């Protein structure tokens, strides 16, 4: 527990789920609907399969913008805001030291190593990076 | 489709050192380290839970 | 409330369920207790819960 | 205003910063697995932003974000195929990263704590950060409570 | 239950197993053994908890 | 089109039937997710397309590769039109973290699996939807009939019989 | 037009039988003549993987590279229905075999002639007297380790055997054991390798690997040397440093010509053979799949 | 957890200060308890709900 | 049969020993021993009554 050299900033990103809700102002858009349709395809010994289709065309109605959305409401927080890591050697499998020894080394007690959880207890581990 | 999700970023230092006229505005905490002399090699986070 | 197992119980769905389990567990318990320290808000509170 | 850069070591253009974490030179990277720092020193994405404050505006809902991460997994993969992707993102468009609530010494954190308003964010040579984010957490150690 | 000196005092102010390491297998694959003694005895992973 | 034939036939499995057309056999559709970075939408559509065997747990979203995009990775003549087509290579260097090993390892033509040519397009911001077909007549599924030729760059099809004689 | 068979068998089916059965009620068949009526006979492979006599792989991959292939539909004791499989077609396969790989969307399945256990394979009907054996299908690459892996070891535990000191079992185990594809890992049963010779269904064929490799160098310069004239490929030219020193020393003089010949020629027809038993003749391509069902649509 | 302390001391000041009471004096501490029965303690004739 | 009972599980540790550089954060508490040398050796429990 020696202070080295230099600091560190660590950078990790954050997931919330959210409710929202969504304001749309009254003839605002214009849709021309087209017929419907049904093909046959892959044609097999014991079943068929049906595919069904359909097709439609919007187009604006206004110059500026006629709906809007934010959320309304926080249910749940999921990326658990943990210490969990980066690891460089598992982004970059191919580069090394000179010395395989030193390698090999280093890999053991830095600690790389995929099911690295077989159970959590937070919820989706989110990347810290250095 | 209205159950969203929103995608943040945080950001926090770890191993600051502190400019060398040192002063505290605190009168609760009393360490018995020196305090001339105090470098941080560690940052405690609080987990979402 | 189906907005949390929309997508399934994945590994970390269940991760967090048994965390609100835990919450609701040890913090609204023993609901018509909680309700005489309220005071006024106490017959809202016995139809809501 | 009267600074350059906090740290030269990532604001510069060729230094270390930009060597790991920019898209220049990551070519023996492998793709699947996601980035935080790739918003922040990625060249192309940075600059995706040059075009009008209406062409941010409309790129902010319309096409989906510069490689987010994938959610309800062990961990952070990058997307590739978005089938109920509902995700949107304001630090793309800001650049911008908010602080998360850091402490040198558990010292310190007892008193932030007991004592909200009136507490040291600066003792002699430790300090501690509070977190300033659109969503408001509320930190629970032992059953003291500081919204 | 004996324990060395030095087991945190942190530790013991949340709710926590006992014993080191938490033991939850309500997360784990379903009916999966081998993967969830896994996370109450393999001490080469991190506990879940820390 | 509901006939027991595989094949729809004349008035839905009233007649009898011809019991096969010369051999017809439906083509058969490779539905593709393709992330909107890696493949440029303006692309031709008789161009055949290539997918190259990601290795990560559980993928759901994989990479396809046209010629004019395998000519990006591998980096007044093409290099104009694709560099046109094509910017920031490292948008699709990324997807194969891989490159530089394969390269050197001689396996990069193993993993790579083409599939054919390009048949319905629709674009999105995230995930553009993309379906093609393998092993059968290139057709367009659209209600308007259209026939697609599958299409190359001059630069890189050589044909073997013309400078032979 | 129509496909499917229906076998009758000698005697009723016992029940543990009849549900043991049904466990396989979407995996393919190896038949004996395209008919509609057909008796238990030649359905399976222990027509050629009995117990009684030395199974041989080469004998096998013989009779899967010209035979019919089915699938399983409906197995009711008194009769047995199938589908043929036929060019020109697309049917539908359901993944069920013991030692279970898990497949991939866009592949191209191979059937080979099972390595594993027998028990992985086979379904006894005692009811009949008569056992039914499965052909074993990997998806092409995985076999491809699975079948050079299983050879080397073979040759290992013959050697390993034949002289102590050569090398280490443990070498050999840790080794070979793993077989690792696109993400996932497998762990092979080993067979334990009984010692006596020609009672290995592999034996036959790493006999015929070892005498081909142990004779190509001989033939290898001679078949160089004989071609070179004022006209010849520059290639040929350019590859004939890349031979070791030591090859381009053998004398073609010591060997007499019947032998040189006799070599030559035997040397040619393993080639000829073993090349084209590594293409995975019954080979059939995968357009979908569903990890929850189970069903592959293939062709 | 429960209600436990090193000292008696501590367990003076967790009922006079609630809030403000040290979890960790130099070489001892006090730990407070979180179950789903909230109990009042009633040392003296000053209470700590 | 509506008169249930519960039964959660209480835990305590007894005789810990604080880090090296030992802190405080209480105005009041004042020991006449010596902060450095200092170890709890057992542990006070409230109990029911």
């Amino acid at each position: 527990k020696i202070h080295p050299g230099v600091a560190m900033t660590v950078v990790r990103t954050d997931e919330i789920l959210s409710e929202n809700i969504l304001f749309s102002s009254r003839a605002s858009t214009s849709m021309f609907i087209g017929t419907p349709n049904v093909s046959r395809r892959e044609a097999r010994v014991d079943a068929v399969t049906f595919e069904v289709h359909h097709e439609m065309a919007s187009i604006d109605t206004g110059l500026s913008y006629s709906s809007t959305m934010t959320p309304a409401r926080v249910a749940a927080i999921t990326t658990d805001m943990g210490i969990h890591t980066q690891d460089f050697f598992s982004v970059f499998p191919a580069e090394a030291f000179g010395n395989q020894q030193v390698n090999d080394y280093i890999k053991a007690k830095v600690g790389a190593q995929v099911n690295g959880a077989p159970g959590l207890c937070h919820g989706q581990q989110a990347t810290c990076e250095i | 489709p209205l159950n969203r999700r929103m995608q943040y970023s945080y950001y926090f230092p770890v191993g600051l050192f502190m400019p060398n006229p040192k002063y505290t505005t605190s009168a609760a905490i009393k360490m018995l380290d020196n305090p001339t002399q105090q470098l941080p090699v560690e940052a405690w986070i609080v987990n979402k839970n | 409330d189906p907005t949390f197992t929309e997508r399934g119980f994945s590994k970390t769905v269940k991760s967090d369920l048994i965390a609100m389990f835990k919450r609701h567990l040890l913090e609204h318990s023993f609901f018509l207790d909680r309700a005489e320290n309220m005071g006024s808000g106490f017959s809202q509170y016995v139809r809501s819960r | 205003e009267y600074r350059s850069t906090v740290n030269p070591w990532a604001s510069q253009l060729g230094s270390l910063g930009d060597i790991m974490y920019n898209s220049s030179y990551r070519q023996t990277a492998v793709p699947g697995l996601y980035s935080p720092c790739r918003a922040f020193f990625n060249k192309e994405e940075l600059l995706r932003n040059n075009r009008g404050l209406y062409n941010m505006v409309n790129e902010y809902s319309q096409r989906l974000g510069g490689h987010p991460a994938t959610s309800n997994t062990e961990v952070q993969f990058v997307v590739i195929a978005g089938t109920d992707v509902f995700l949107e993102q304001p630090c793309s468009f800001l650049q911008e990263a908010f602080p998360a609530l850091s402490a040198s010494s558990r010292a310190l954190i007892d008193e932030f704590m007991s004592v909200k308003q009136t507490h040291a964010p600066i003792h002699y040579g430790h300090y501690i950060i509070e977190e300033v984010a659109p969503v408001r957490r509320i930190l629970k150690f032992g059953n003291k409570v500081v919204f | 239950i004996v324990t060395p000196v030095t087991a945190d005092v942190a530790y013991f102010q949340k709710s926590n197993s006992p014993r080191g390491r938490a033991a939850c297998v309500v997360s784990c694959e379903n009916y999966n053994q081998e993967v969830a003694e896994g996370l109450i005895y393999d001490h080469s992973r991190p506990d879940a908890a820390y | 089109l509901l006939a027991p034939g595989e094949v729809a036939v004349a008035g839905g499995g009233s007649g009898g039937g011809s019991f096969s057309w010369s051999g017809w056999r439906p083509p058969v559709f490779g539905d593709f997710l393709i992330h909107a970075s890696s493949f440029n939408n303006a692309e031709a559509t008789g161009t055949p397309l290539f997918q190259f065997k990601q290795s990560d747990p559980f993928s759901g979203v994989d990479a396809v590769f046209t010629p004019l995009s395998l000519f990006i990775l591998m980096n007044g003549g093409l290099t104009r039109m694709a560099n046109l087509l094509y910017d920031s290579p490292a948008t699709l260097a990324d997807l194969v973290p891989d490159f530089g090993r394969l390269v050197a390892d001689r396996r990069f033509h193993n993993f790579i699996t083409p599939v054919g040519p390009l048949v319905e397009n629709i674009k999105s911001t995230y995930l553009n939807k993309i379906t093609t077909v393998v092993h059968g007549p290139v057709v367009s599924k659209a209600i308007p009939r259209s026939t697609v030729k599958v299409t190359v760059p001059q630069e890189a099809f050589v044909d073997l019989d013309a400078w032979l004689s | 037009m129509d496909l499917k068979v229906v076998v009758s068998l000698s005697s009723r089916l016992y029940t543990d039988e009849i549900a043991k059965m049904q466990q396989r009620i979407g995996c393919i068949l190896p038949l004996a003549s395209t008919h509609g009526t057909q008796n238990v006979q030649g359905l399976g492979l222990g027509q050629v993987y009995s117990l009684e006599t030395v199974p041989d792989y080469v004998s096998m991959y013989n009779y899967l590279s010209d035979c019919t292939l089915a699938v399983l539909d409906e197995v009711s004791v008194d009769s047995l229905i199938l589908t043929k499989i036929v060019p020109g077609q697309t049917y539908a396969i359901k993944n069920k075999y013991q030692p279970f790989f898990q497949w991939h969307g866009t592949g191209s399945l191979s059937v080979m002639p099972p390595v594993f256990g027998r028990e992985h394979a086979t379904v006894k009907l005692e009811s009949n007297d008569v056992d039914i054996v499965f052909p074993m299908v990997l998806p092409t690459p995985i076999a491809e380790e699975v079948l050079q892996k299983i050879l080397l070891f073979n040759v290992y535990s013959r050697v390993v055997m034949q002289a102590p000191g050569n090398a280490d079992m443990l070498d050999v185990h840790m080794h070979l054991g793993s077989v690792s594809y696109l993400g996932h890992h497998y762990e092979l049963a080993l067979p334990e390798v009984p010692g006596p010779l020609g009672l290995a269904l592999l034996d036959n064929l790493s006999l015929y690997f070892c005498i081909m490799v142990t004779l190509l160098p001989r033939a290898s310069m001679r078949l160089v040397r004989g071609l070179i004239r004022h006209e010849h490929h520059d290639l040929l030219n350019l590859f004939q440093e890349m031979v070791p020193d030591e090859i381009a020393r053998i004398d073609l003089d010591d060997l007499s010509v019947a032998d040189d010949l006799s070599r030559m020629r035997v040397m040619m027809t393993y080639l000829q053979s073993l090349a084209s038993l590594f293409n995975l003749g019954p080979r059939l391509a995968t357009a979908a799949y569903s990890q929850e069902t189970l069903t592959a649509t293939c062709w």
